[PDB]
RNA sequence: GGCGAAGGCGAAAACUUAGGCCAUUACUGACGCUUAGGCUUGAAAGUGUGGGGAGCAAAUAGGAUUAGAUACCCUAGUAGUCCACACCGUAAACGAUAGAUACUAGCUGUCGGGGCGAUCCCCUCGGUAGUGAAGUUAACACAUUAAGUAUCUCGCCUGG
């Protein structure tokens, strides 16, 4: 995140925050076939998808 | 979810739109998808490529602040 | 959109013509002289090539079929103009 | 009286029938539409009066040039359709002729051959008759 | 009269915007509420054929099971026709291997008859776990199979509330050649059965006056109460 | 043709100054002009370039020769006047139409109802309405009909009925 | 989700071009299918040329388990890479499925338009995942988003 100062609130949402820019810096920190680049998010979409239709 | 779909008009363009921006954008200045924009398909594409202009016309920021 | 309302209107192959063979061969012909200059003007656009080839073997078979179809009724645009 | 997505003109009307006839002993369909054709006409009357077809009618759009033909598939009220198979001798690409003395039974002489010879269609058993042969189009029964 | 319209006021009605067309010379296009509405004569007319014909052959005397459990008030209304009218039924239905053999019915019957009359000495002498055993040997009877003691033959005919719900009582049915009668809902032909019922059950209102009218419909054969045949009596209740 | 052309001014600076400069900008269109005079005022660059905290935002409004927009994308965008030249036209994903107006009236009831302002009322801005009445206006229909009906025999009660009276 | 001759298409912007989709009560009068022959592009790797080389990088150098670790582990590291000319011509290029014509239940939805209609719900036509009856089948399973049915042509396989 950029701020965080709540005891109990912003944590959980920096959590997210976290997994996001990890995602986003797992296509481009090292060099790899797109197709596996590609078929991560779509994966993970897939799956945040049909756990919560 | 965007005006301009409950409007008609089939398409969008940088007029400062930026309030209904924020809807969309993130505070964290990354574009979400379809599903939080709330565009149809059209109106989808329009506001991603007015957000990747806004990008580039340093209405928003890439990631840098 | 290079040419839609010219050719099919100012020329009129039998009473009134909205699309027809000749017609549809002189805009073709036109489209074909545009697409010959983009491609000149930039040499890596093949989209356009297999196009043109495609507009040109319709024409052929257009004028084919119409030689024994109608009398005479191609004899305006059988040509090519590119050299 | 058209089924859906009026048909354009196939390759030869009688392939076209034919996929229609299928369908409809496919998919419960039991009125098809094709397009216009003499012989279609000729062989959905000679079809009727044989007794395996249903009411056939011409139909014709806003204008009366154009012309199509529908036709209920005979179906009897418990779900049985007249027409079981069908079968096609003579084709686009390869028109087969047999003359008179090439006339033989359908599969034990208990089906209908259909024959193009000189004007209409005839049956090939009517055709041995007037010592008539042809270009078999069809096998039904 | 029969089938009359005081018992179509909203009998109709199914699952919402799930449906075949199979069902193609009873069921309206729907797309207000997406519950499948259906006409109305035409029902009124086929289930007076169908009841003409039920009475008919009714007339011979046939054996009739009561199988159907759509919803809970459909139970409700085949245990008030068992308590009526009745000379054979089944708790829920047949569960497989039952129906096209009616072997594993038979020795299932004899085994009810043994069982009552062995338990009539068990009077907790050995073991109070056992004779808890035992009643808890009856109770899975009367759940399973309970409604199997009075049927001694193959039922001519067998009515199917839900060809949905009737797997076993309409496959194994139809492995034999035996009169079956079943409704047509939303997603199957209307020509699976010998006489064509479109009717329906999963509606509150619906199964109500369904079941009354037809099993009035038989029950004048047994010499035994009609009172949903031609008479102005009907129900307006929701499923229970 | 059309041709709506937004602008990013170098850092911060003067209004009148950038908005000058500006229309020397637009006077690299060879012909594209007959430009509105109007501006945007003032609006900050949200994010530092490397030392460039704010700019100012003008607008510009004018058609002419479409072939002669991109040397104003070359000149807008190198010279140390402008860093953004955006540019509106066709090839842009376009859904505009000069008939489609008449439906502002939506515009304005959406306005009110984007967000339900009245305790009364409060339903969420993702509901159904249900006036509806299904306005096609498009269906390529023909009108086929039958002018010859012979061999009268039709099929219409085509489900089954069998089994007969069974002891 | 759409646009896509395939290969594919996303920081933007625009010149241009192409393909559409919906609707036109319309015209030449069916003027079109496949493709001998000819034409075209072709993911990507890599190549000579001139330049650039930021970055990583094979081969590996060295080192860690090791019976061997040569494959898998870590660092140093160049060919390579990269920009254009010329050459690249293959991919698990697939839809494991070449097409074109005509026809054939549906449904949850949704997309582009014609849209009445805050958006809507609701559709008309084309599309986008599934669905299941006919149909199909060695079975997988497909099924109007056929491995369904018929018409025309190019490519192939006759046991390994």
């Amino acid at each position: 995140e950029v701020k965080n100062d709540d005891l109990e609130l912003a944590l959980k949402k920096f959590k997210r925050v976290s997994l996001e820019i990890r995602r986003l810096a797992q296509r481009h920190e090292y060099h790899l076939r797109k197709g596996m680049r590609l078929r991560e998010k779509r994966k993970i979409a897939q799956k945040k998808r049909r756990k919560f239709r | 979810y965007c005006r301009f779909c409950a409007i008609g008009q089939l398409r969008i363009d940088l007029i400062d739109d930026l309030e209904a921006l924020k809807r969309f954008l993130s505070p964290y200045a990354k574009i979400n998808p379809r599903r939080i924009t709330g565009n149809c398909q059209m109106h989808q594409r329009h506001v991603a490529k007015a957000l990747k202009r806004a990008r580039y016309l340093a209405l928003v920021p890439f990631v840098k602040d | 959109q290079i040419d839609k309302n010219g050719i099919i209107k100012s020329a009129q192959l039998h009473d009134k013509d909205v699309g027809s063979i000749q017609v549809q061969v002189s805009l073709l012909t036109s489209q074909i002289k545009q697409l010959t200059d983009h491609l000149l003007a930039n040499k890596k656009d093949f989209i356009s090539k297999r196009g043109l080839y495609a507009k040109v073997s319709k024409r052929k078979r257009l004028l084919k079929y119409l030689k024994h179809n109608d009398l005479e009724a191609y004899r305006n645009l059988v040509k090519t103009l590119n050299l | 009286i058209t089924t859906t997505k009026p048909i354009k003109a196939h390759f030869d009307p009688v392939a076209d029938l034919l996929t229609k006839i299928n369908n409809a002993r496919k998919a419960k369909l039991m009125t098809v539409t094709t397009i216009a054709s003499k012989l279609k006409i000729a062989i959905l009357e000679i079809l009727v009066k044989e007794g395996y077809l249903a009411n056939f009618q011409v139909l014709e759009n806003k204008s009366k040039t154009k012309r199509i033909v529908t036709f209920n598939l005979k179906y009897t009220q418990r779900r049985i359709p007249s027409i079981n198979g069908v079968k096609q001798i003579s084709k686009p690409g390869l028109r087969i002729y047999r003359p008179f003395e090439k006339l033989p039974l359908v599969l034990n002489g208990l089906g209908i051959a259909i024959i193009s010879t000189s004007d209409g269609v005839m049956t090939d058993k009517v055709a041995r008759l007037k010592k008539i042969g042809g270009e078999i189009l069809a096998y039904v029964w | 009269s029969l089938a009359k319209l005081g018992e179509m006021r909203t009998h109709v009605g199914m699952v919402k915007r799930y449906w075949n067309p199979k069902m193609g010379f009873f069921i309206e296009p729907e797309r207000k509420h997406n519950n499948d509405h259906f006409v109305l004569e035409l029902q009124r007319q086929s289930l007076q054929t169908a009841y003409n014909y039920v009475k008919e052959v009714a007339q011979n005397n046939g054996q009739i099971l009561f199988v159907g459990t759509k919803n809970d008030y459909v139970k409700k209304l085949v245990n008030n026709i068992a308590k009526r009218v009745d000379v054979a039924f089944i708790t829920q239905r047949w569960l497989g291997g039952t129906l096209t053999n009616f072997k594993t019915l038979s020795i299932s019957i004899n085994k009810l008859n043994k069982l009552v009359e062995k338990q009539a000495e068990n009077a907790a002498d050995l073991t109070k776990k056992e004779n808890l055993m035992l009643s808890r040997e009856i109770e899975r009877l009367e759940k399973f199979f309970g409604g199997v003691k009075s049927l001694k033959r193959l039922p001519n005919l067998l009515i199917v509330d839900d060809p949905v719900y009737e797997k076993n009582a309409v496959a194994e049915a139809n492995i034999l050649r035996i009169p079956v009668v079943a409704l047509c809902n939303t997603n199957t032909n209307p020509e699976l059965v010998d006489f064509i019922i479109p009717a329906n059950n999963h509606q509150p209102q619906s199964t109500c006056l369904l079941m009354n009218l037809l099993a009035d419909a038989v029950a004048e054969a047994k010499a035994m109460p009609t009172m949903f045949a031609y008479k102005p009596d009907e129900e307006i209740q929701i499923e229970i | 043709m059309q041709y709506n052309i937004i602008l990013l001014v170098d850092g911060s600076l003067s209004l009148e100054q950038a908005n000058q400069v500006n229309e020397k900008q637009q006077q690299t269109l060879t012909n594209v002009e007959g430009l509105q005079t109007e501006y945007l005022g003032l609006k900050e660059l949200a994010y530092p370039i490397k030392k460039q905290l704010s700019a100012h935002y003008y607008r510009w409004k004018f058609s002419g020769d479409n072939q002669s927009t991109k040397d104003f994308k070359r000149t807008a965008n190198i010279n140390k006047q402008v860093l953004r030249e955006l540019i509106i036209n066709l090839e842009r994903e376009y859904g505009y139409l000069a008939s489609i107006n008449p439906k502002k009236q939506q515009l304005a009831l959406q306005k009110r109802a984007k967000y339900d302002e009245i305790i009364a009322r409060e339903n969420n801005p993702e509901n159904p309405d249900v006036p509806v009445t299904s306005g096609l206006a498009s269906t390529q229909p023909r009108l086929s009909r039958t002018e010859k009906a012979q061999k009268p025999k039709e099929e219409l009660w085509d489900v089954v009925q069998k089994m007969g009276n069974f002891d």
